[PDB]
C-alpha cells in the first residue's frame, strides 16, 4: 500500500481531498453543547394538593399513584418525596438503553388509569409527567424596582417567552413564578354577619361566570325556504375585578342584593405566593433557556441576546434584561483551546524538525498531515452521531500528539535513509517504507486495542469514557492510513537528494548542535553497552522499580471528577423549624449585603422558601456568580476559597438560621459526589417514630463503633417541627346537632385556598381562588373559635368537639421502592474503602431485626457492583495486544519484550501525580490529583506512546539480528538507530504538553490532571525505557 | 432559579 | 400571506384583497381563478345581557344560559340500543323554532316568581359582522389565496 | 397464617416486587387483597325504614379526608413569627370504628 | 364549545403551538380555528423524518401544555392524526328501496 | 411478555424471592412447584451431553 | 451540476495521473449544456409556429 501510492501521488491527493471534504461536512452539522447525556432517564410525575400536609398528600395521591407503575418496562427504582406546601413528585428512574420518550409515553398512559381515584383537587389541578433530563442554555432575568413581580411575571410570560421559543435551537422556555389569578380575599365575620359561608361564594362565583355555547340558527335539519345562517354569541363570563366585585350572593325578597363586595375584597393576585426571587436586592424574574438535542449553543446564545436587545425597547420604564450565567462560554473556550494548541504544536514541531533534519522542506508534510488526521476523526465522530462537547476537544487535544509523531517517524527515517545512503528521495522513501510499513500496522492495530475497552464500560462514566475512546481511536485510525499512504508520496515527490559529503561541512551553529548530538549519541550507546553487560542486576533493578511503581498506583486516592471553577458559587439558608417567610427574608438580605463585599462576587440570585434539601417557608437558597477568571488569578480568588470566605462571614454575623457555600460538582446530574446515601426502609409499616428510633439506632452503631470519621455520618431528611391537631369527637358531636359534612367545611374553609372557576384575562384564561383574610389566618385561636353549624342552623363551638392540642409531628415524608424510607449518609475516614465500609452498613441493617432493610442511593448504585469489569477489561486489551505482537513479529515470546514496559510508564504516572500532591501539601492547600477518569484517559496514553516507541526499537533490533548480527549488537544498533527520532517525539510531545501542566482558568483542573499524568509518565517512561527496552529484547532472546 | 427548580444559575 | 407587526386583521385583510387585484390585471395569472382561501367573515347575532337589570327584575344567570343554550343547539342525552349497537338519544327543537332571529329575540326565562320576562328587556340582540375563520402558519397571523 | 391475611401480605410486598423484574407480563394473585365488607340485612333495614342508599351516604360522608391547612400561610400580616401545620383525621380504620 | 375563531385560537392553538417548538425535525406549523369552537394544529416534518418518533415526541410535547388547556377542551380532549389528506378512491353505495 | 425470557426470567423470580424470604412474617415460607424452565435447562444439557 | 462536475474532474485525475486530462474532459460540458438548451428552445418554438 506505500509503494502503490509512491508512485502515485496525484491519486494519494484525490483520497486526501475526499477525507478533507468529509471531515468540513462533518463539523458544519455537528451539534454543539458543555456536555453530553450521561445520566440516565429520569420521569416525574408533580401533583398539586393545596393545604395538604406531608402525610395526607403521600398517602392519597402519591402512593396511589406509584402502586401502578411497577411493570413500566424499564423500571430501575422508584422514589416519593412529599411536603407540607402542597407540593409532591413520583420520580422513576429508567435503565440505561430506554428511550426517554417511549418511558415518558408509558407513564402517562399508566397514570391516566388511575387518574380518577385521585381528590378532586388534585383532578382538577393536574398532574404533570415531564422528563428530568435538562439541557440547560441561560438564564434571562428582568429586574425593575419599580414595578411587583406579578407585572413583570405577566409581561414577560406575554411578551418576552413566546418570542424566545420562536429562536432556532431553543427547546424549552421555563419560567419561574406564579402566574396571575383573580383573588377574592373573604372575611369570616362580615359573612357571618350576613349567615352566608364560603361555600355560598363558590357556588356562586362558579355560576355567574359561565361560558354560553348559543348555537345557530338555520341550523342543517332545517324549512324549506331558509336563505340564511348566522351563528349566535353571547358572553357569560367576567373580566375585571369590578364585574366579580358585583356578583349577587343572595337576592332578598325586598331587593337589596347583597353582593360579593359586602363580604370580600377582590384584586388581581398571584396563584402561589410561595417563592420570591431577587438580583442585588431587587426584584427580579427570572427565565431558564435549554438548548434541544442537535442545537448548537453559541448560536443559540447569539440569538438569544440579540432577541433580547432587539425586544428592549418596548420595555416598560425601570426594566431590564440580564443573562448572568451562560453555558456556552465553556464550549466556546474549549474550542479556542483547540486551536491554539493546533498552532503552538505546528510551531514546536516546525522548530523541533528544522533543528534537527536542517531543512525547510521537511517541516511542510506534518503540516499538512495533520490537521487531515484530525478532520477525518471529526468526520467519524459526526458519523457516530456525538456533539463537539468539552470531553471532546480534550481528546482532540491529547491525540494531536501521536498524529504528530506518525509523521515524525516516516520522515526521519526517509531523511536518514537519504543523508546515508546519498539515495534520491524515491528510492529513499521505498526503502524507508518497506523497514516501517508492517511496524505501523502492527502499532495501529495495538493502538485500537488498548482504546477499544474505554469504549465498553457501564453507566455514567462508560459514557464519559466513550468520548475519548472514539474520538482518539478514530483520529489514530486516519493518521496512520495517511502514514502509509500521503506522507510516502509528499517525502518522495518535496524532498530533494542529498549531495554526496553535503553534510560535515555545515559552518555555523548547525555543525556546532550536529557534533554536540554526535557526542550525546555515542555517550548513549556506551551506556546502553554498560548497561547490557550485567544482565541480572539490571533486571532486578527493574523488577523493583516496577513494584514500587505498582505500589505507588495502589495507594492512590479514587474520585470522578475534580471540581472546577466554573464561576458561581450556591448557597443553602436555612432556619429553625416553625420559621416564617418574613425571618428568612431578613437572613437572605443579610447574605445578599455580605455576598457585596467579596470582591470576587459580581452577581447574586436569592430564592425564598425554596432548596435543594426540601422546600418550606423556612429554606432558601443563593447563587453567588463570580468574575471572569481574567480578573480572578490570585491565591484566594478560586471558587473554592470565595466559599470558605463567605460560609465564615456566614457563621461570623448570621443572627436566624445557618449557612454553608459550596462549590458543586461538575456535571449536574450524575457528577462526582462523596458519601454512602443510603435508604432505610421499613417493609411491616410499623410506623415513623420506630422507623426513626431505628436509623438513629444505626447512625450511633456508624458513628463511633464503625469506621465512618463520624463528623461526616449525618441524617438528611428535615428535622420535625410542632404542628396543631384536632381531634374530632364524634361521640359529642352528635350528641349535639354537627354532622360531620360541616366540621369538614368549616375545617378546609378557615385556612386553605380554593379554586372555583377560571375567567379570560386579555388573551387568556387564569384561575379563580377564594382564601380567607390574612387577619383570619394568623394566630392558633383563628381555628379553635371555629363555631360549625348544627342541624338547627345555629352555631356551635369547636371547643367543644375538637379539643385542638400541639404536638410534633413530621414535614416531609419519602419513599423508596414502595416502602417508607429515611434518607441517611455518611464516609469512610482514610485506610478503609467503600468495599468494606459498605458491607459493614449491610451487616449492620442486618442486625435490625426483620422488616427494616437497606437500599443504596445515588452513586452507591453504581458503586455497588463489583469492578470486576475494569480488570476484565484490561486483562482482555493485554491478551490482544499480545497476540497482535506475535502476529507481527512471527514469535510468541518477543511480544514479551514489548510487554514489559508498561510497568516503567505506570511507575512514571503514579510518581509524577504523588510527587505534585507533596509538593502542593508542603506549600499549598489540599490534594488536588487523585486516581481519577483523566488519570486513566492520560495513563492510556502513555501507555501507547511508550508501546509504540517499543515496538519501533524491537521491530528494528529483530530485523538486523536476522542480518547476521548476534543479540547484543542487534540491540546496540536499533538503540543507535532509534536514538533521534525518540528525542524529537519526546521534545514535541512534552512541550506540547506543558501548557497543560500549568493551566489555570476556565476548565484547569481537569486540564491540570491530565497534563500531570501525561508529562511524568512520558518523561520517566521514555527515560527508563530508552535504557531498558534493549535489555529486554536481550534477556527474552536469551532466556528463549 | 425558583419554583422547583434550580437551574445551574 | 404573513404579517409580522401584528397589524391587526382589517390590515391584513385588506392587503391580501388587493394583491388578489393586482395578481389579476397582471396576465401571468388567468382571472376567474385567483381567489382567497379560508372561509369568508359574515354576520353573527350577538346577544348582551344585562345583569344589572336581569337581577332587579330578579333572573337568575344559570336560567339565562340555559335558556339561550336549548333553543338552538342540539342535546346528547342518552344512549339506546338499536338492532344491537348503542346509539344517541338527542334533544333538540324542531325546525320551526330556530330558524329566525324573532325565535331567539322572543323567548322568556323563569323569574323567581315564575313569570315570562321576555328576553328583550334583560337583553340586547343585534347583528355583527364577526370573524369566521383565524389562520396562523409558522407562528404569525396568515391569510391564505391561490 | 389464614389464606386472607397471606393474600393482603402478597399484594403488598411480593406481587409488586415480582411484576417489577425484567422479563414479567404480569403477575396473578389467586385471590384478593383486602377490604373493609359491610354485610348490609334488609329486614333490619326494614324494622328502622332505611335504604341502601342511606348507608351509602353515610359511609361516604362519614369516612372523609380532611385537608386542613396552616397557621400563617404565605399571604401574611406584618410580624407573624411562627408557622404550624394543621391536622384533622376524619377517616375510619377499624372495624369497630 | 361556544368559542369563536380568536378565542378558541388564543387559548388552546397558540399555547399548544408554541410549546410544538423544538421538536426533532418540524418543518412549519400552522393552525386554523373556526366558529364551531374546534381548530387544529399541523405539524409538517421533513421526510426522512419517522412517523413514529415524530408522533411520540408531538403527543409528549402535548401533554405537558395539557394541564393549562381549558376545562372544555380536557374533557374532551385533544385527539392525533397523522393520515394523507387526499382521497384515494371514493365507494358509492347505491338502492332503490 | 413477548420478547420474554423463560430461563433468566425464572432464575431472577427464584433469587428475588430468596432475598425477600428474608422479611416473611413468623411461619411463612414459599415454594415454585410449577416451573416451565427446568425442562429447557435439562433439554439443553442433554443435547450438549 | 457543480458537484457532477468536480466529481467527474477528481475520478478522472485519480484514474489517469493527470491534472490536465481532466481538464481537457471538462472542457466538454458547454458542448451538452448548449445543445439541451438550444433543442429545448427550438421545439418550443416549432410548437408555438
Ligand atoms: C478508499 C480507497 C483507497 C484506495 C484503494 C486501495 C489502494 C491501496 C492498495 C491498492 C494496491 O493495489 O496496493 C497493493 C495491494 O495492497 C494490499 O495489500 C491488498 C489491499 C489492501 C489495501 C486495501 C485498502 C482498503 C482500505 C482503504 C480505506 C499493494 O500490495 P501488493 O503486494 O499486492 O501489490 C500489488 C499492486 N497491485
Ligand atoms: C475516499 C476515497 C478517495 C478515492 C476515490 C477514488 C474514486 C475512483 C478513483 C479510481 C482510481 C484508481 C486508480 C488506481 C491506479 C490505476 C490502476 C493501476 O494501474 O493500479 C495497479 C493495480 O491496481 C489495483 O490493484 C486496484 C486499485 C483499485 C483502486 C480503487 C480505489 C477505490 C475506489
Ligand atoms: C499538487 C497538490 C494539490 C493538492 C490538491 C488540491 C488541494 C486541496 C485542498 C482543499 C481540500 C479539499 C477540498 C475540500 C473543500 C471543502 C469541501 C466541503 C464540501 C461540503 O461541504 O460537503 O456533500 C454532500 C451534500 C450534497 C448537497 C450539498 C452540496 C452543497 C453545494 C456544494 C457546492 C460546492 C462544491 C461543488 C463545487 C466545488
Ligand atoms: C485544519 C482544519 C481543522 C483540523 C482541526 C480542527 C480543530 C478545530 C476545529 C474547530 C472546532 O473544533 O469546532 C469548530 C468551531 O467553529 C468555528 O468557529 C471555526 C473554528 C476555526 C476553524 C478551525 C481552525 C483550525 C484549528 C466547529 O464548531 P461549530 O459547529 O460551532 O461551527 C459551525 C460552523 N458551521
Ligand atoms: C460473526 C462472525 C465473527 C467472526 C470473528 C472473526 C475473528 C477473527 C479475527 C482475526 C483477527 C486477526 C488479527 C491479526 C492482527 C495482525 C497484526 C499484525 C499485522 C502486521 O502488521 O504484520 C504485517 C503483515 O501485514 C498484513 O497483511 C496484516 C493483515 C492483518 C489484517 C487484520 C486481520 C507484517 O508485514 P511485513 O512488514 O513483515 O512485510
Ligand atoms: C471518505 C472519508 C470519510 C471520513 C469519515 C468516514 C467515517 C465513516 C465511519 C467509519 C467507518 C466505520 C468504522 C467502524 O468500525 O464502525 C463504527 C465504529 O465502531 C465502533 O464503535 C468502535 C470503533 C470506533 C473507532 C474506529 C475508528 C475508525 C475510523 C475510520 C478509519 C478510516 C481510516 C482511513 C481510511 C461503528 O458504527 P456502526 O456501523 O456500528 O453504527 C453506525 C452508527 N452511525
Ligand atoms: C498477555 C499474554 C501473555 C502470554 C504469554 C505466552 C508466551 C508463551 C511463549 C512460550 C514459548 O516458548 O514460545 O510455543 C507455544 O506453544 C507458546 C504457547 C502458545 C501461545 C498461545 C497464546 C494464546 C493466548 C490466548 C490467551
Ligand atoms: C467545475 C469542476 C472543477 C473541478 C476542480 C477543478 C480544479 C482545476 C485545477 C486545474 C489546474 C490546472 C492544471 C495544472 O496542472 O496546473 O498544478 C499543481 O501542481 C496543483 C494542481 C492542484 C489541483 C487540485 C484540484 C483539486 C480540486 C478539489 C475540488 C474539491
Amino acid at each position: 500500500m506505500a509503494k502503490f501510492f509512491i508512485d502515485r501521488p496525484i491519486f494519494a491527493w484525490v483520497i486526501s481531498i475526499f477525507i478533507i471534504a468529509a471531515g468540513i461536512f462533518g463539523i458544519k452539522s455537528l451539534p454543539v453543547s458543555q456536555y453530553p447525556s450521561v445520566a440516565a432517564p429520569t420521569i416525574t410525575l408533580h401533583a398539586i394538593y393545596p393545604g395538604a400536609s406531608a402525610q395526607v398528600m403521600e398517602g392519597s395521591v402519591l402512593s396511589v399513584i406509584e402502586r401502578n407503575m411497577n411493570g413500566v418496562e424499564g423500571l430501575d427504582y422508584m422514589s416519593t418525596s412529599a411536603d407540607s406546601s402542597g407540593s409532591g413528585s413520583v420520580s422513576l428512574t429508567f435503565t440505561p438503553d430506554t428511550d426517554e420518550n417511549l418511558a415518558q409515553v408509558e407513564v402517562q398512559n399508566k397514570l391516566s388509569e388511575v387518574l380518577s381515584t385521585l381528590p378532586a383537587t388534585v383532578q382538577q389541578y393536574g398532574v404533570t409527567v415531564s422528563k428530568a433530563r435538562s439541557n440547560f442554555l441561560m438564564i434571562v432575568m428582568l429586574s425593575s424596582d419599580v414595578q411587583s413581580t406579578e407585572e413583570m411575571n405577566d409581561y414577560a410570560q406575554r411578551n418576552v417567552v413566546p418570542e424566545l421559543q420562536r429562536i432556532e435551537g431553543v427547546g424549552q422556555v421555563r419560567l419561574f413564578g406564579a402566574q396571575r389569578a383573580m383573588r377574592i380575599w373573604v372575611d369570616p365575620k362580615k359573612l357571618q354577619n350576613y349567615n352566608l359561608s364560603f361555600a355560598d361564594v363558590g357556588s356562586a362565583l362558579s355560576a355567574q361566570n359561565i361560558q354560553i355555547s348559543a348555537g345557530s340558527i338555520g341550523s342543517l335539519p332545517a324549512v324549506r325556504g331558509q336563505t340564511v345562517t348566522a351563528t349566535v354569541t353571547a358572553q357569560g363570563q367576567l373580566g375585571t375585578a369590578e364585574e366579580f366585585g358585583n356578583v349577587i350572593l343572595r337576592a332578598n325578597t325586598d331587593g337589596s342584593n347583597i353582593y360579593l363586595k359586602d363580604v370580600a375584597k377582590v384584586g388581581l393576585g398571584m396563584e402561589d405566593y410561595s417563592s420570591s426571587t431577587r438580583l442585588n436586592g431587587v426584584n427580579t424574574t427570572g427565565m431558564a433557556v435549554m438548548l434541544s438535542n442537535s442545537g448548537n449553543a453559541m448560536a443559540t446564545a447569539k440569538a438569544v441576546k440579540e432577541r433580547l436587545a432587539v425586544l428592549e425597547k418596548y420595555f416598560p420604564q425601570g426594566m431590564s434584561w440580564k443573562t448572568p450565567y451562560d453555558t456556552s462560554k465553556f464550549v466556546e473556550i474549549s474550542i479556542e483551546k483547540v486551536i491554539h494548541t493546533l498552532i503552538e504544536a505546528m510551531v514546536l514541531v516546525f522548530v523541533v524538525m528544522y533543528l534537527f533534519l536542517q531543512n525547510i522542506r521537511y517541516t511542510l508534510i506534518p503540516t499538512i498531515v495533520v490537521p487531515i488526521s484530525l478532520l477525518g476523526g471529526f468526520a467519524f465522530i459526526s458519523y457516530m452521531g456525538m456533539s463537539i462537547n468539552v470531553l471532546t476537544m480534550f481528546a482532540m487535544i491529547l491525540v494531536i500528539g501521536i498524529v504528530v509523531d506518525d509523521a515524525i517517524v516516516v520522515v526521519e527515517n526517509v531523511e536518514r535513509i537519504m543523508a546515508g545512503e546519498g539515495l534520491p528521495p524515491k528510492e529513499a522513501t521505498k526503502k524507508a517504507m518497506g523497514q516501517i510499513s508492517g511496524a505501523v500496522i502492527g502499532i495501529t492495530a495495538v493502538l485500537i486495542s488498548v482504546f477499544v475497552p474505554l469504549a465498553m464500560f457501564s453507566g455514567a462514566a462508560g459514557n464519559i469514557y466513550k468520548q475519548f475512546a472514539l474520538t482518539m481511536a478514530s483520529s489514530i485510525a486516519f493518521s496512520a492510513f495517511l502514514a502509509l499512504t500521503l506522507t510516502p508520496a509528499l517525502c518522495a515527490t518535496m524532498l530533494k537528494t542529498i549531495p554526496k559529503g553535503h553534510h560535515e561541512e555545515k559552518k555555523g551553529f548547525f555543525g556546532w548542535f550536529n557534533k554536540k548530538f554526535d557526542s550525546w549519541t555515542h555517550g548513549y550507546e556506551g551506556r546502553v553497552a554498560k548497561v547490557l553487560r550485567k544482565t541480572f542486576r539490571m533486571m532486578v533493578v527493574y523488577i523493583g522499580l516496577a513494584v514500587v511503581g505498582v505500589f505507588l498506583f495502589m495507594r492512590l486516592p479514587t474520585s470522578f471528577l475534580p471540581t472546577e471553577d466554573q464561576g458561581f458559587v450556591m448557597v443553602s439558608v436555612q432556619l429553625p423549624a416553625g420559621a416564617t417567610k418574613e425571618r428568612t427574608d431578613a437572613t437572605l438580605a443579610q447574605v445578599t449585603q455580605l455576598a457585596k463585599s467579596i470582591p470576587e462576587i459580581e452577581n447574586i440570585i436569592t430564592v425564598s422558601g425554596f432548596s435543594f434539601s426540601g422546600s418550606g417557608q423556612n429554606m432558601a437558597m443563593g447563587f453567588a456568580i463570580l468574575k471572569d477568571w481574567n480578573e480572578r488569578t490570585a491565591s484566594g480568588s478560586d471558587a473554592v476559597a470565595v466559599a470558605g470566605k463567605l460560609t465564615g462571614m456566614m457563621m461570623g454575623t448570621l443572627k436566624d438560621g445557618f449557612g454553608i457555600a459550596v462549590v458543586p460538582p461538575p456535571i449536574l446530574e450524575l457528577g462526582n459526589g462523596s458519601g454512602l446515601s443510603i435508604n432505610l426502609q421499613d417493609r411491616n409499616n410499623t410506623g415513623h417514630t420506630a422507623l426513626l428510633a431505628k436509623r438513629n439506632e444505626l447512625i450511633q452503631k456508624m458513628r463511633a463503633s464503625g469506621l465512618f470519621d463520624p463528623s461526616t455520618v449525618r441524617a438528611g431528611g428535615l428535622e420535625d417541627s410542632p404542628q396543631l391537631k384536632i381531634d374530632i369527637n364524634r361521640a359529642a358531636a352528635a350528641a349535639q346537632g354537627v354532622s360531620f359534612a360541616d366540621i369538614r367545611t368549616a375545617l378546609a374553609s378557615a385556612l386553605s385556598s380554593s379554586y372555583v372557576s377560571d375567567f379570560p384575562n386579555q388573551g387568556r384564561l387564569q384561575r379563580v381562588m377564594v382564601q380567607a383574610d390574612g387577619d383570619a389566618r394568623m394566630q392558633p385561636a383563628d381555628i379553635l373559635n371555629l363555631t360549625v353549624p348544627n342541624s338547627s342552623g345555629i352555631a356551635v363551638p369547636l371547643s367543644s368537639i375538637a379539643t385542638v392540642s400541639w404536638q410534633m409531628g413530621t414535614e416531609q415524608s419519602v419513599r423508596f421502592n414502595g416502602y417508607p424510607a429515611m434518607e441517611l449518609s455518611g464516609s469512610p475516614a482514610t485506610g478503609v474503602s467503600t468495599g468494606q465500609a459498605m458491607e459493614a452498613v449491610q451487616k449492620m441493617v442486618d442486625e435490625l431485626g426483620s422488616g427494616y432493610s437497606l437500599e443504596w442511593g445515588g452513586q452507591s448504585r453504581e458503586e455497588a457492583k463489583g469492578g470486576s469489569q475494569t480488570i476484565a477489561l484490561y486483562a482482555l486489551a493485554a491478551v490482544a495486544v499480545f497476540l497482535v505482537l506475535a502476529a507481527l513479529y512471527e514469535s510468541w515470546s518477543i511480544p514479551l519484550a514489548v510487554l514489559l514496559v508498561m510497568p516503567l510508564g505506570l511507575a512514571g504516572a503514579a510518581a509524577g501525580v504523588t510527587g505534585r500532591n507533596l509538593f502542593e501539601g508542603l506549600l499549598g492547600s489540599v490534594p488536588s490529583f487523585a486516581n481519577d477518569i483523566y488519570f486513566q484517559v492520560g495513563f492510556v496514553t502513555v501507555m501507547g506512546l511508550s508501546a509504540k516507541n517499543a515496538i519501533l526499537i524491537i521491530e528494528f533490533a529483530k530485523d538486523l539480528q536476522a542480518q547476521g548480527k548476534s543479540a547484543v549488537e542487534a540491540a546496540l544498533e536499533a538503540a543507535r538507530l532509534r536514538f533521534r527520532p525518540i528525542i524529537m517525539t519526546s521534545f514535541a510531545f512534552i512541550l506540547g504538553v506543558v501548557p497543560l501542566y500549568i493551566a489555570g482558568g476556565a476548565s484547569s483542573a481537569s486540564q491540570r490532571a491530565i497534563g500531570t499524568t501525561v508529562f511524568w509518565g512520558m518523561l520517566i517512561g521514555t527515560l527508563l525505557s530508552v535504557f531498558l527496552v534493549p535489555l529486554f529484547y536481550v534477556v527474552v532472546r536469551k532466556f528463549f | 432559579c425558583t419554583n422547583e427548580d434550580g437551574k445551574p444559575c
